[PDB]
């Protein structure tokens, strides 16, 4: 029964005694389900430590794992470029899935193509295929330019994209000068930020290898910066903030700011802003390039390294304060121009504001995941607030990222409790949360069942998520966020210490119990 | 040595052209413990010098914020316009348990809410209907106080007769205080004006009444406001001696239990300051002795706690033993982890009355200096006392200005400075670790034993803090 | 019993066993505590409709206010002065309290000074006073301006202030061309907000009143700003940013952010920023003065069009969509520069952030309260967004104002549910959320003992309180964000739609009983 007045939706509709009633007939007739103390004997049985060690002992069972694939940063990549149009050779399924995943996390129209390859495609190849789909995108989406990736299906098959668009060119099915580079993004190697990769790596030859005889270092006086897989729209705007404060010159290229950022005026719009093709092409001349996510931008550094003889920085990720300090610090180095009074006084209200909250900040414990060099930032940053690491994961990681992080943790005394894991998914997390309490946890929404689970044990045993990553799936608009520089320090500290905070009130709200803390002034 | 303090006192002096340098003189001393009469190097209790940006408050501070405002099962009425009320809500953690709003009003505002009409004609018949009102909406409080702020002081309202009339009326204890601001010139008096209050108004309910049973263990814990727990810990600390403390105010306090105090056989006195008045007349009329303790450290509670049982009978000796045996390996186990990351630290305190003095032993028992400390609205003798307990060749001011204080942290450069919430961003930002010695800065307890270890933790987690590495930027 | 390895603070320690065995002596022996049945009687009987009409009923009793005192107001308004020092004429607690609020509000150093009036300036006044304090503030301080406001004291006996600096400078305790402006603040007339109109039109009349003969509106294409009682900073930094992208002078007009967020590089610095003498005196020839807040700059709004003789528009304060859409259309008639394509673009993505977020704020019913310009504002905003704005309360405002906000509730079918209060107090919400549930509140730190008392009476009768105005005390660096404009609606809805889906996961949160609705998508 509804009432016309107050209408309810799932939640709480079926929790009226009707529909518990004709919940409890089906369970009790049809379902045969295990008997509740089974049920609460297993649950407690996988919260222990033996079940994390048998846990701990998987080789072949993968149980929500914290990665996605190449073609979806391929994607990304293709995303950030002037009229560019995301091209994936392989099957429609993998592009539905692309689109809805970004349209999920950014809420904003992601455009991506596919040629649709059926069984016919699978045992005779992808060349027709091809053909028709390059010239039916030119035709009706009209791009500037078509980046090509690749899904599994025609990884495994040797799909040689080359020859498959060279034959097109040749044919007509494109014009000669239209460009289309593209990328092979195998889904079983690596992840998505290796996709990402890839596809720059693709765009950067197809603009730059053939054309390196009249290209002199520093002749325009400008920085490339390759900001690789970012889910912030936050980053690129205080990237580009900081790089016009210092009246640095830059050219960060694969900016796909406005794609993802399009207003709501009563037009729908494609394509919008995006790194130039002349942006590309002129990118050998640049003074030096400076990767801000280099543990995934590696086939990107040895081509540039190789190609375009920039000598490019060890800088880590520019987040927190001391890698915030180390970016600023070799871009003024690098282009000659000092750091201006701005940024030493945004860096002042940093300090500031971790002396505030360092009695709040101090001795807590986290439990945190995601990308390689987010996730290294985050420990670092923490670090410098005084909080404490206690379980790291990174499950698209590899050794000599574990071996970096090792080196951070133990030149810090807030690094003695933790523990790097790399191949581990969000199960393995799920069994250190239980056996290792942290006070929080900091991650994508694929943590929220993890707390559910938490609290299933009991209200002592919850450990809260705090949302910070990709992707994010049951909030709005944290997208806006920012992760890079001062301000994004900034905002990471607000949002711990409240976090914090909030926790707090919520275990002292007990009147008569618990209100004798209940404090206005924290 | 000397030479250089005193160096310092008149290059800070020098700005001052006339008249404050002259006043100020008097407040800034450099310890002697050989000095029994502080009278002779420091003078304080005097007015404050008009814009000097001074940290003291008013005596409407000292009396609701401070004494009465703790008193839980009381409704305490602002009497004046909304400032003051709302500026003193919850601000202060005096600790309670009750029901807030129905049988606890610690952290309520209540007011009269003056306005102009008020102002002219008075608000006497305000006052009146104030109280049948909180009578008729919070039929559980056990007592009203009425605290008055500065207006009501200026524009002769009688509140005297009114409390007395609606007590008669509604056979309920209202108690008058004329706390207004204008009056002394700090909240020590205001101190003195609670103190008169509960001395005329609520001490002397039962002194006619004997169904209370007694035991010859009846303590009264008198001063301790319960600042985040520091009398809860007091009072399992004494209570494990064996100890029935039967009476407990302000802090975490009832009207009964101040009521049932003049049948305790000793009164422990942890604030002198506050309730040193009520102490001596509680000796005076009842015949009641009392106590100065300290629990703030593990020597002075074993100290503290040796004293106590000295004069009782020798059960009580015994259990004090007991619990001093049981209490050791916690306290230990907390100087051995802490002491070799806080040892050599120097100190400097500027917080009020009794606090900067008594945190001395603790600061000492984890092995940090103390080479400075300072009151707003403490008296002579808590100067004397000071005088024994802190070393030589030390810093001692009153009534500091923050200009004062600026450049005396600026010569003597600590490791770490404990003072209120108005100086703690001033020194927060001068790379100074910095420490709310009344808040316990949202922490706490830091008395007992119990107390001792948070203190510990709360030391090393400010003053070891990476924040304050950072303040240099690389490039500059 | 302390651990050395898990040292508890007050809470979870006097959860301890001995603890609660302590404090049940305590409360049975010594207290005479009221029996807990009775206790439960009586809280039930507060949460009663029968007692909302008693309660509503209170003619003398004011319980937790949501309005402080007028020199509070004063001091705000004087820290916006470049190197002035706020002078309180009266006691020194009114400062030390006025600091100790600041201070728990902005966690920053806040610079104000008393001249110690005691009972003997209530016999002889308060003349000695103003003149040694007058010296001693200008000898260890040094300021460029001494604006002094009142205290009660002060008012009550009638302290002359014009007189009593006159004869200071005539003596000789201040050079005579030193700027000593004064104001009248009385705390039993009006709040905070009437302080600082009374403080910035002293200010302006001490800088403009007797050179007005040489002044030419329009002269120097500039347009005056006054912002009125403000407490994020954000919203400073928003109005400069936007009236900067429309490329139209201005001149701020009493501008506290710089002393109110100053870097912590070592060094103290109780002055920065600030609007100049030079700019207070120029001001009458500009081409208009707009107020950010009307409807608590009523005397500045006099002097100015009595004056300086401009003619200021009639705008509501700039928050939310439409609001802000005519403060930009009026700056733009004023100074001629048209609006350009970043506000126009930013604009579009609040649009664009709305459509996403307003399937789940729609229908929601609010209890909110604060200041009458930023209450009025915030109902606006709630309109546009389709939320019910159930109980608005606002402690210091009046009929004029009430009436406004009730005509603009008539012209939107959602606020059909809404009642606008005048001179009420946090007793009154407490009764009006018990007896008329909301889904949340929105108001200052005050509302969370509210939200407790509702967590009292059941899980289901909870009301969660969004922290937005002054003060918050129990929340770090929100004073930091931004209310106005279209980034400040764009922080409220991510605020608002936050709230609403945490909300939405804690009730969701049960295993086997509410987890059907925890999806991970919303
Ligand atoms: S009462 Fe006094 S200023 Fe003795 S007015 Fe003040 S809760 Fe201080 S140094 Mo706040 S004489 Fe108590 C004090 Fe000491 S409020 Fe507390 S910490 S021991
Ligand atoms: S059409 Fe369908 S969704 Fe596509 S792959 Fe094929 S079954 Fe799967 Fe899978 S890992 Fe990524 S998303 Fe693909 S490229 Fe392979
Ligand atoms: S010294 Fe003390 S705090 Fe000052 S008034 Fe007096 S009792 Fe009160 Fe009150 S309303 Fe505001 S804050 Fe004052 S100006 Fe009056
Ligand atoms: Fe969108
Ligand atoms: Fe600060």
């Amino acid at each position: 029964s509804q009432q016309v007045d107050k209408i309810k939706a799932s939640y709480p509709l079926f929790l009226d005694q009707d529909y518990k009633d004709m919940l409890a007939k089906k369970r009790d007739g049809f379902e045969e389900k295990y008997p509740q103390d089974k049920i609460d004997e297993v649950f407690q049985w996988t919260t222990t430590k033996e079940y994390q060690e048998l846990n701990f002992q998987r080789e072949a069972l993968t149980v929500n794992p914290a990665k996605a694939c190449q073609p979806l940063g391929a994607v990304l990549c293709a995303l950030g470029f002037e009229k560019t149009m995301p091209y994936v050779h392989g099957s429609q399924g993998c592009v539905a899935y692309f689109r809805s995943y970004f349209n999920r996390h950014f809420r904003e129209p992601v455009s991506c193509v596919s040629d649709s390859m059926t069984e016919d495609a699978a045992v005779f190849g992808g060349q027709q295929n091809m053909k028709d789909g390059l010239q039916n995108c030119k035709a009706t989406y009209k791009p500037d330019m078509i980046a090509v990736s690749t899904t599994c299906m025609a990884e495994v098959i040797g799909d040689d994209l080359n020859a498959f668009i060279n034959n097109s060119k040749k044919e007509g099915f494109i014009p000669d000068e239209f460009p289309v580079p593209f990328a092979h993004t195998p889904s079983f190697v690596g992840s998505h930020v290796t996709g990402w990769d890839n596809m720059f790596e693709g765009i950067a030859r197809y603009f730059t290898l053939k054309s390196m005889d009249d290209k002199v270092v520093g002749s325009n006086k400008k920085i490339n910066i390759v900001p690789g897989f970012e889910t912030y729209l936050g980053n690129f705007r205080v990237i580009k903030r900081m790089l016009s404060e210092m009246g640095v010159g830059y050219s960060l290229l694969s900016d796909p700011e406005e794609v993802l950022d399009t207003p709501a005026d009563g037009q729908f719009r494609m394509y919008a802003g995006g790194t130039t093709q002349e942006e590309m092409k002129d990118a050998p001349n640049a003074l030096n390039t400076v990767l801000l996510q280099p543990w995934h931008l590696e086939k990107t550094k040895k081509f540039v390294e190789g190609t375009w003889k920039h000598e490019v920085p060890k800088l880590n990720i520019p987040m927190g304060l001391d890698w915030t300090d180390e970016f600023l610090m070799k871009v003024s180095e690098i282009s000659g121009q000092p750091i201006p009074a701005s940024l030493t006084k945004e860096r002042g209200r940093l300090v500031d504001m971790m002396t505030d909250s360092h009695t709040w900040l101090h001795g807590k414990r986290f439990a945190l995941w995601g990308d390689p060099d987010f996730v290294m930032g985050l420990v670092k940053f923490l670090l410098e607030l005084g909080c404490e690491p206690v379980h790291i994961l990174c499950h698209n990681g590899n050794k000599r990222w574990k071996k970096a992080v090792d080196a951070i943790l133990a030149a810090s005394p807030y690094g003695k409790n933790a523990t790097v894991y790399i191949g581990k998914d969000l199960w393995h997390l799920r069994s250190l949360v239980f056996t290792d309490k942290p006070d929080f946890m900091i991650g994508n929404s694929y943590g929220k069942f993890i707390q559910r689970d938490t609290l299933h044990k009991g209200k002592e045993f919850e450990v809260p998520l705090i949302r910070i990553g990709f992707p994010i799936f049951d909030r709005h608009h944290l997208h806006r966020s920012t992760t890079l520089g001062y301000e994004g320090a900034m905002q990471i500290l607000t949002t711990l210490v409240n976090s914090i905070l909030e926790r707090l009130d919520e275990e002292t709200r007990g009147m008569q119990a618990t209100d004798y803390n209940h404090d206005l002034v924290r | 040595s000397r030479e250089e303090v005193e160096s310092l006192i008149q290059e800070v002096l020098e700005v001052y052209p006339e008249k404050a340098r002259k006043d100020r003189n008097k407040h800034l001393a450099v310890n002697d413990p050989a000095v029994t009469q502080s009278k002779k190097c420091i003078i304080s209790n005097k007015k404050s010098q008009p814009g000097l940006m001074t940290i003291r408050g008013c005596a409407y501070a000292g009396s609701k914020g401070v004494v009465w405002g703790p008193i839980k099962d009381m409704i305490h009425i602002s009497h004046g316009p909304v400032g003051c009320g709302q500026y003193s809500r919850a601000g202060r953690r005096n600790y309670y348990i009750g029901t807030t709003g129905v049988n606890a009003f610690v952290t309520m505002n209540f007011t009269s809410d003056f306005q102009e009409k008020d102002i002219v004609f008075g608000g006497d018949k305000k006052l009146a209907k104030l109280i049948d009102e909180v009578e008729t909406l919070f039929p559980l409080n056990k007592g009203i106080s009425v605290q008055s702020e500065c207006p009501i002081g200026l524009i002769g309202d009688d509140i005297e007769s009114v409390s007395k009339v609606k007590g008669a009326e509604l056979s309920k204890t209202i108690v008058p205080v004329r706390c207004e601001g204008f009056r002394g010139v700090s909240q020590s008096l205001g101190h003195h004006i609670a103190n008169d209050a509960v001395r005329d108004w609520v001490l002397g309910k039962r002194d006619e009444d004997t169904t209370f049973a007694s035991t010859p263990y009846d303590v009264a814990i008198i001063g301790d406001y319960n600042i985040g727990g520091d009398a809860w810990s007091s009072r399992i600390l004494l209570e494990e001696m064996g100890l029935r403390c039967v009476a407990q105010w302000s802090g975490d306090g009832s009207i009964s239990e101040i009521e049932l105090t003049p049948k305790v056989k000793l009164n422990l006195v942890h604030c002198y300051r506050s309730m040193n008045y009520i102490s001596r007349h509680m000796e005076e009329k009842y015949g009641i002795p009392w106590m100065e303790y300290n629990f703030f450290g593990p020597t002075k509670t074993i100290e503290s706690l040796r004293a106590i049982a000295a004069k009782f009978d020798e059960s009580i000796q015994k259990k004090c033993e007991e619990v001093i045996a049981k209490y050791k390996p916690e306290w230990e186990a907390v100087v051995a982890k802490y002491r070799p990351r806080l040892e050599g630290k120097r100190v400097m305190l500027y917080i009020g009355g009794l606090r900067p003095r008594h945190v001395i032993g603790a600061y000492e028992d984890l092995g940090m200096e103390v080479v400075g400390t300072g009151y707003e609205f403490a008296h002579n003798d808590d100067y004397d006392r000071t005088m024994k307990e802190m070393g030589d060749s030390t810093l001692l001011y009153d009534d500091v200005t923050g200009y004062e204080f600026e450049e005396f942290v600026k010569r003597i450069k600590p490791d770490l400075i404990g003072s209120g919430i108005k100086e703690k961003f001033i020194f927060q930002k001068m790379g100074i670790p910095f420490r709310e010695m009344h808040s316990w800065d949202y922490s706490g307890p830091y008395h007992g034993f119990d107390g001792f270890a948070i203190f510990a933790r709360d030391m090393d987690m400010t003053l070891n803090n990476p924040c304050w590495k950072k303040l240099q930027a690389p490039w500059e």
